[PDB]
C-alpha cells in the first residue's frame, strides 16, 4: 500500500538525517579536543 | 460544484485561500485562487506576504505563476509594497532573483538610506565598549540629516509618512557585542497617501540634545520642542532597533504567530495580553525591530533598583491596596499567562531576565526568539514572579491558571490558522528552528486535540508545576 | 622527525570544483573522476622546505556543500592560509567567489593569506572563465593567482609551494 | 586512476565515450568526456549525432551542458553540420527549442529550397493518379531552376557541392497515395570545401527530355549530354526520394543499425552483404531517402517480366554455367543471409515483395522499416527464393546457412555497439517501435549470449525452417 | 517523470546512504 | 510458445535453468523449472547446490517452494547429499532452520566425528608453538581410531568410501596462530555405493610412525606398509586441512569460479592451467580444504633451499636444455597466465609468496582468497618469475602474453556463466567481498565486452607492465 | 526532488489508475 | 531489501501500464464499431 511505502521512505530519511546530525555533533567534539585522531594515513 | 460553492461563499477568507493554494495540486484551483486574491482587502493579504513569496520561490512554477500578477498589481500601486517584496524575495533565497530585479526596475533614496544605516552599524565593530560605540553612532547619524527630507520612510510605521529629521543625540547602542544593534528615534510628517504627495521642504534647524532615562512622552516633548518641525500637527515620532549583522526571519515568523494568537484571543474572549513587535527583514543577515517603549529588561530593573521585583512594583505603582498596583498586578498576570502559552507552544528556549522586558503598566514582554521549535532553558516561573502574583494561594494566581486553560481551549479551536503560518514558512527554509523532520508533527501534538477540558486542566497543572522546579 | 613550523591551511570553494582531488594529488599523488562528497571536514598532511626550514602543512578539506557550512566555519579559526578554488569550466563557480571571501571576513582571521585557484585547466575547450579576467580580479582583491589541473597534475605542487612560502614570510616579525 | 587510465588509452573510441556519457551519473566524468569529444575525428562522431542530440534533449541538464560546446564548435565550422543539428533538434521534440533558434541565428536559401520541395509534395494530394501527379511535379520542379545555382545542397551527398540544375522531365512520383513520395534527380558541382567557395555562375540552357526505363549510367549520359553544365569534370548527378508527409525517424534508426552491422561484418570477416540507404530527417512529419539505383521491386519485376524469379535471373545474367550468373547467385545468397539476420534481430515485419528490391548484380535489398521491434508478416524464404539458390541440397544453400551462423557469431561479439544505438534513441521517444516496456530486453535475448556454437547452429536451422513454413 | 529517471533517483539516494554509512564506519573504527 | 520452445530444446542446461529461475518473476516459470530439475544429471546440478540453497533461503517463498521437492528427492537417495545440504543451510543463515532440522530428521557418526575434529582444533589455541600443538594433535588423533571404522566419510573425496584409519603420527599443524588449521591424512576403503554397503570390519593393528619431508607417493608407501588395511586393493589415502575457526564461504565461492574458468578454458582450447581445490563449509565459522600434494610455498622453498627460484628449478629438474626443465617451465608459464587472469578478474589481493604454492611439476597455485572483489597487494610479476620464464625477450614469455590474451578472449565468450555464480551468491550475503554496491557492475566492466582484440592486446600489455612496477 | 514530491507523484499516478479502472468498469457494465 | 522493494514497485507499474494498454486496445475497437455504447446518460 502506497501510504505504507511513503511512510517507510519518509522514516528512512528522517533516520538518516538524524544520524548525520548525531555524527556531526560527535565529530565537532573531537575536532575541539583531539583532532590528531582524524589524520588520513 | 460543491467546492466552487465553498469558494463563492462568505467562508472564503485569505486563510482558506492560502490553504487550498498550498494543498491542492490542481492547477485550475491554483489559478482560480490566484484570480480571487484581487478580490480581498489589501490589509488582510499583507499579513501573509511572506507566505505567498515563500511559496512563489520554493514551489511549483504553476503556484508561483498564479500568485505573480496580484503581486505585480500591488507593487504598481504602492512602492512600500514593492520594497517589502524586494527585501523578502532577496532574504528568502541564499527563481527569486529574476522578479526582484523586475520590481526594483526610483527607490534609490530609500535603498541608499538603508544601506547607510546598515553601513554605520558594521563600523561600530571596531569599538570595544558601549560608550565609544554610542559616541561614533551619534556623530555619524548627524550626517544623515544632511540628506533629509527625501523620498524615504520607515516600513515599520503604522501610517504613510515622510522622514524629516534624526535626533542623533538621542540615539544609543545596546550592548558591547561584535555586531551590536543600535536604537534610534526618527521624526516624520504624516501623509494620507505617500505615493502622490510632497516630499516636504527642508527647515535648516538650530538642552534638547542631552539624553537621560525618562518616560516616552517626556522624551517626545524634549525632542519635539528642540525640533524645527516639532510645532506641526503633521509631526510624529518613531523608533527602531537596527540589527546590521543579525538574521530576523525567525523573529518575523514569531511575530506572525504572536499576532495570530493575539487575534485568536481577542475573537474568543480571553483577556490574555501579549505584544507582537514589528519586524522588517532587510537581508538574510540584517533587519529592524520596532521596540516596546516605556519598558526595560527585568535583569537591569534589578541592577539599577537593587530591589526585589515586588519591592520595585510597590515603589513604582504604590501599595497593593492602591488601584495602580492592582491594575499592574492584573497586567502582570495576564501578560505572564499569555507568554507562558507562547513559550510552551513555540518551545521557546534561552529564557532569562535579559530576554524579558517589563513595561510601565506591569505587562511583561519576552523578546529573543533565537532558539525555538526544533532548534538545538525553557519558560520558568520563579518564586519572585509568584510573589508579585500574591502567592500560590492568591486569587490572582488561581486566575493565572484559569487564563492559561481558557487560552489553550481557545487556541485548539483555531489550530489550523497557527500551523498554516509555520508549515508554509518551513518550505525551502534552512533555518535552525526547522532542523528537525518532525517540527510540524511535534507542534500539532502540543495542541492535544484529543483532550477533554479536565485533561487540559491537568496538563496546565503539570506545565505550571514544571515551570517552578527549575 | 622535527618540523620548524606547522601551518594550518583550509581548502574552500563551491561543491564539485576539485578540492578533495587537489588534496589527494598533492598529498599522495592520486586522482579520481568518481567523487565522494566531502562531509564536514577531511584532514591530510605533508611536509616541505622553504628557505632551509622544514614546514609541515596541515590541510583541511572543508566541503563546498552548505549543509555543513555552520561547522566548517568552526575550522576557519586561526588558519594561516586559504586556497579558494573555482572550476575554470563552470562560470557560476567563479561568480560565487565573492560570497566565499566575505565568508572569511566573518569567521576567520582578517589577516589571512589567500590564493585564488582556477582548477580543471585540462578542460581547455570548455573554458568558461578566461585566465586574464580572473588574474585581473585576483589582485584587484589582493589575492595570489594560479591555474591547476588536479587531473594531469599541472601546478598542483607549485600552488601549495607558493602559498606556503608566501605564508612563511608573513609570520616573521 | 584506473578508470582515467582506460580513458587515456587507445581503447577510447567514440562508442566507449558515448557509453560512459550515457551511463555514468558522475558529473566529472560527463564533463571529462564532453571535453574529449573535441579530440575525435569528425567523421566518427558524425555517425552518432542523433544520439548526442537525443541525450541533450531528454537527459539531465548536466549531460546536455557537457555536449553543447563541442556541438557549437562543429556548427561554427560547417553549415551542413548546423543544418542537420537544427533539423534533428526540431524533429526530436514534439530544452531543444532554445538552441535550435541559436544555431539558426544565413541558411535561408537551403531552408526555403527545402520548404518549397516539401510544399510541392503536399499539393499532389489532390491528384488521384500517378500520371497526373507526375505531370504537376514535372511542371512545378522546372520553376525551381529559376532559383539555381545558389547557396544550396543535398545533405545526403557523399561530398561537398553546389546544386546547379534539376532535370525536371526525369522526375517521377512513386504511387497513387494521398501523401505520395516522389523521386528526383539533381545536378551538382563538386567542391573541396563548400563553406569557402563559389556559388558558381548560372548557365542559361537550351530528346534529353524524354523519360524511359533504362540503367543508371545510361540515364546519367542522357541527362549530362542535354545539360548546360554536363561538359564539366566538376559535374555529378545525385538522386533523392522526397517524403513530404512520412516520419523517417524509425527509418533513420534502422540505417544506423544496418551501418553498424555492416562494419561489424567487415571487421570480422564474414562476406554478408547489405545496403544501408541514407536518411535525412527534416521534421517529425517529413524527410528524404537516397534510393538504390539499378534496382526495382521483386513484385514489379514479376509483373513486367511475367517470369519466375529464376527465369528472370537466367534471362538477365545468362545460363547458370556463366560467370555473370554464378556471381549474381552468390550476391543473392550473401544479400539474403544478411537481410534474414537483420529481420530477425530487428523483428522486421510487413515483409512482402513490394518491400524487397533486386539490384543489377543480384543483391536484394529490404526497405520499408515501419513495423519493427515492439511495434504491433516476418521474413520469409519462399521456394521461389530457394530455387534461385539452387535448391535445398545446393552447395550455395548450405553456404547460406553457413553465412547466417558466421554472421550471428560475429554479431554476438559486438552486441554492445548495436544495443547502444537503439537504447539511447528510446530515451524520450514516442515512436511505435518503442511501444513496449521490454524492447531492449527482448533485443538482448535475441543475441542468445549464453549459447555455444552448436546451439546457434540449431537456432539457425529453426529460424530457416520457420522461414519456409509461411 | 519516466521510469528511467525514477530508477536513477532511487539509485542515487541509495549510493549516498551506503557511502554515508561507510564514511561513518570509517570514523567509528578510528575512535575504537 | 516461443519460450517453452527454448526450454524444451537441447539448449536447456542447468545454467539456463538457474538463470531463468533467478530472473523470471513469473511463478509458472519458477514451478516449471522446479519440475525440470529432476530431469538433469545429478553431477551437473551438484555443482550449483550453494546457489539453489542460497536462493531458497533469501528469495521469495515461491522460489524456495519450487526448488524444495527436488532437494528432498536428492536428500532421500544420498546421505552425503543430505549432509552438504544440512551444512550449507546452517552456514548460509546467521526459513533455513525449519528444513535443516527436517533433513537431519541417523547421521550421528559423521556429525560427531566432525564435531570431535572441530573440538580438537579449538583446544590447540592454548599451546603457543607449532611443535607443542602438533604433539597434542598427534596424541589426540590416535583416540579417534578407537571409533573406526564406522558409518563416516570425507565429503571432499572424489568417490564413495568408508574411513577406516587415521595415521596420527603423520598429522601436522601448520602455524603458531590462535586458531591454527591442521593437516591430516586419512585411510579409506572405496565403495561402488556407500548407502547400501558394509561398514567394514575393524582390524586391530600393530618406523611407519616417523614423519619427514618426502614426496606424496613415498609417503603413501610408508603409511600403507605400516597399515593393517594397506594390503587391500580397496584401500586409498586422502588428505584434508581442518580449519576450526575460519570462515570458508569466500573460499567456496572462489572454487566455483575457478572450476568454471577451468571448464571454459578446456571447452575453448586454451591450455592455461589452474587448480581449484575442494572446499567443505561446515559452519559460518568452520570448514575443510583438500590441499594440493607435492607442493610447498614459494617463500619456504626459498628459506629451506637458500636459492633463487630459477636455481631451485635447475637443481630440482635439470639444466634448461633437459626435457624435465622445459616441461616444468611450460607448466610454470601456463599456471602463471591462468592465475594472473584469475587475480585480475576476481581482484585477488594480499598476494605474496606465503600465498603461492609450487608443485612438483612446476605449476604454481595461489591460495588465500580472503580479500577479493569489493573487499577492503595485487598480483605481481617479480623479475625472479620473469627469469624462470627465460626473460623479457624469451619465446615462452611472449607466449605467456599470448596465453593471457587467448584466455581472456575465451572468458568474454562465456561471461554469463561466471557472473551468474557470483551474482546469485551475493543475495543475502554479509561477506566482506560484497561490501560494495557495485561489485557485479565492476566485475562486468573487467570483461571489457566492448573491446576488439587489438584493444585487449593493449590491456594485457598494460596489465603485465602494471604487474612488474610493484 | 524531495520525498514529499515523489510521494505526491506516485499518489497522482494511482488516482489516475483507480479512476481509469472505474471508467472501464462503467463501460464494461453497459456492454454486459 | 530496497532492491527487492524497487523491483516489486517496477513490476506493479509494468502490469498497470500493460493493463491500461489492453484496455485502450479494447476501447479503440468499440470506438470504431459502436460508439453509441459510450454515451453519458
Ligand atoms: N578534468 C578535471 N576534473 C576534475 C579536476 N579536479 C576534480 N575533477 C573532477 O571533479 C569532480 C568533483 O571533484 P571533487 O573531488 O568532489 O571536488 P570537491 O570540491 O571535493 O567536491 P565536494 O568534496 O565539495 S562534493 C570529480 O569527478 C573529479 O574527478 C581537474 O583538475 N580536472
Ligand atoms: C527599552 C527597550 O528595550 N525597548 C525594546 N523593545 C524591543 C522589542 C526590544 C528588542 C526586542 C527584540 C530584540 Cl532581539 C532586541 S535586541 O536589540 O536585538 N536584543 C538582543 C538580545 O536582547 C530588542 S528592545
Ligand atoms: C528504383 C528504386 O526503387 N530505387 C529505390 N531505392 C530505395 C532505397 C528506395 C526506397 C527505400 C525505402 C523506402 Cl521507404 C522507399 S518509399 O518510396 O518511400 N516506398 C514506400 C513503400 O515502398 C523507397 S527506392
Ligand atoms: C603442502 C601444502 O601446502 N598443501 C596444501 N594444499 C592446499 C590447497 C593448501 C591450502 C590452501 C588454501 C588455504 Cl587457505 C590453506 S591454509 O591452511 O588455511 N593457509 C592459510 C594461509 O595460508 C592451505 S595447502
Amino acid at each position: 500500500s502506497r501510504d505504507e511505502l511513503m511512510e517507510a521512505i519518509q522514516k528512512q530519511e528522517e533516520i538518516n538525517f538524524r544520524l548525520q546530525d548525531y555524527i556531526d555533533r560527535i565529530i565537532v567534539a573531537i575536532m575541539e579536543t583531539n583532532p590528531s585522531i582524524l589524520e588520513v594515513k | 460544484s460543491w467546492l466552487l460553492r465553498l469558494f463563492e461563499s462568505k467562508l472564503f477568507d485569505i486563510s482558506m485561500a492560502i490553504s487550498y493554494l498550498y494543498n491542492s495540486k490542481e492547477p485550475g484551483v491554483q489559478a482560480y485562487i490566484g484570480n480571487r486574491l484581487f478580490c480581498f482587502r489589501n490589509e488582510d493579504v499583507d499579513f501573509y506576504l511572506p507566505q505567498l513569496l515563500n511559496m512563489y520561490i520554493h514551489m511549483d512554477e504553476d503556484v508561483g505563476d498564479a500568485i505573480k500578477p496580484y503581486i505585480v498589481h500591488r507593487c504598481r500601486q504602492s512602492i512600500n509594497f514593492s520594497l517589502q517584496c524586494a527585501l523578502l524575495l532577496g532574504a528568502y533565497s541564499s527563481r527569486g532573483t529574476k522578479l526582484r530585479k523586475l520590481i526594483l526596475s526610483r527607490l534609490a533614496p530609500e535603498r541608499e538610506f538603508i544601506k547607510s544605516l546598515m553601513a554605520i552599524g558594521k563600523r561600530l565593530a571596531t569599538l570595544p565598549t558601549k560608550e565609544q560605540k554610542t559616541q561614533r553612532l551619534i556623530s555619524e547619524l548627524s550626517l544623515l540629516n544632511h540628506k533629509l527630507p527625501a523620498r524615504v520612510w520607515l516600513p515599520t510605521a503604522g501610517f504613510d509618512h515622510h522622514v524629516v529629521r534624526v535626533p542623533h543625540t538621542q540615539a544609543v547602542v545596546l550592548n558591547s557585542k561584535d555586531k551590536a544593534p543600535y536604537l534610534i528615534y526618527v521624526e516624520v510628517l504624516e501623509c494620507e497617501n505617500f505615493d502622490t504627495t510632497s516630499v516636504p521642504a527642508r527647515i535648516p534647524e538650530n538642552p534638547s540634545a542631552v539624553a537621560l532615562k525618562e518616560p516616552w512622552q517626556e522624551k517626545v516633548r524634549r525632542i519635539r520642542e528642540g525640533s524645527p518641525y516639532g510645532h506641526l500637527p503633521n509631526w510624529r515620532l518613531l523608533s527602531v532597533i537596527v540589527k546590521c549583522g543579525d538574521d530576523l526571519r525567525q523573529e518575523l515568523l514569531a511575530f506572525q504567530v504572536l499576532k495570530q494568537l493575539q487575534s485568536i484571543w481577542e475573537q474568543e474572549r480571553v483577556p490574555l495580553w501579549i505584544k507582537p513587535y514589528k519586524i522588517l527583514v532587510i537581508s538574510a543577515d540584517s533587519g529592524m525591530i520596532e521596540p516596546v517603549v516605556n519598558a526595560v529588561s527585568i535583569h537591569q530593573v534589578k541592577k539599577q533598583s537593587q530591589l526585589s521585583l515586588l519591592d520595585y512594583f510597590l515603589q513604582e505603582h504604590g501599595s497593593y491596596t492602591t488601584e495602580a498596583f492592582l491594575s499592574a498586578q492584573r497586567n502582570f498576570v495576564q501578560s505572564c499567562a499569555g507568554y507562558c502559552l507562547v513559550c510552551y507552544l513555540l518551545q521557546v528556549k534561552d529564557r532569562h531576565n535579559g530576554n524579558i522586558l517589563l513595561d510601565a503598566e506591569g505587562h511583561i514582554i519576552h523578546i529573543d526568539f533565537g532558539f525555538i521549535l526544533s532548534s538545538s532553558s525553557a519558560f520558568k516561573l520563579t518564586t519572585e514572579f509568584v510573589d508579585v502574583m500574591g502567592g500560590l494561594d492568591g486569587d490572582m494566581f488561581n486566575y493565572y491558571k484559569m487564563l492559561m486553560l481558557q487560552g489553550l481551549i481557545a487556541a485548539r479551536k483555531h489550530m489550523d490558522k497557527v500551523v498554516q503560518i509555520v508549515e508554509i514558512m518551513q518550505q525551502g527554509s534552512q533555518l535552525p528552528c526547522f532542523h528537525g523532520s518532525s517540527t510540524i508533527r511535534n507542534l500539532k501534538e502540543r495542541f492535544h486535540m484529543s483532550m477533554t477540558e479536565e485533561q487540559l486542566q491537568l496538563l496546565v497543572e503539570q506545565m505550571v508545576d514544571g515551570s517552578m522546579r527549575s | 622527525d622535527e618540523y620548524d613550523y606547522l601551518f594550518k591551511v583550509v581548502l574552500i570553494g563551491d561543491s564539485g570544483v576539485g578540492k578533495s582531488n587537489l588534496l589527494s594529488r598533492f598529498t599522495r599523488n592520486e586522482f579520481n573522476l568518481e567523487s565522494k562528497s566531502t562531509i564536514g571536514v577531511e584532514f591530510a598532511t605533508r611536509s616541505i622546505q622553504v628557505d632551509g626550514k622544514t614546514i609541515k602543512a596541515q590541510i583541511w578539506d572543508t566541503a563546498g556543500l552548505e549543509r555543513y557550512r555552520a561547522i566548517t566555519s568552526a575550522y576557519y579559526r586561526g588558519a594561516v592560509g586559504a586556497l579558494l578554488v573555482y572550476d575554470i569550466a563552470k562560470h557560476l563557480t567563479y561568480e560565487n567567489v565573492e560570497r566565499w571571501l566575505k565568508e572569511l571576513r566573518d569567521h576567520a582571521d582578517s589577516n589571512i593569506v589567500i590564493m585564488l585557484v582556477g582548477n580543471k585547466s585540462d578542460l581547455r575547450h570548455l573554458r568558461a572563465v578566461p585566465t586574464d579576467e580572473a588574474r585581473a580580479f585576483a589582485e584587484k582583491n589582493g589575492l595570489s593567482f594560479i591555474e591547476t589541473s588536479a587531473l594531469d597534475s599541472t601546478n598542483v605542487e607549485a600552488a601549495f609551494q607558493t602559498i606556503l612560502t608566501e605564508i612563511y614570510r608573513i609570520v616573521s616579525q
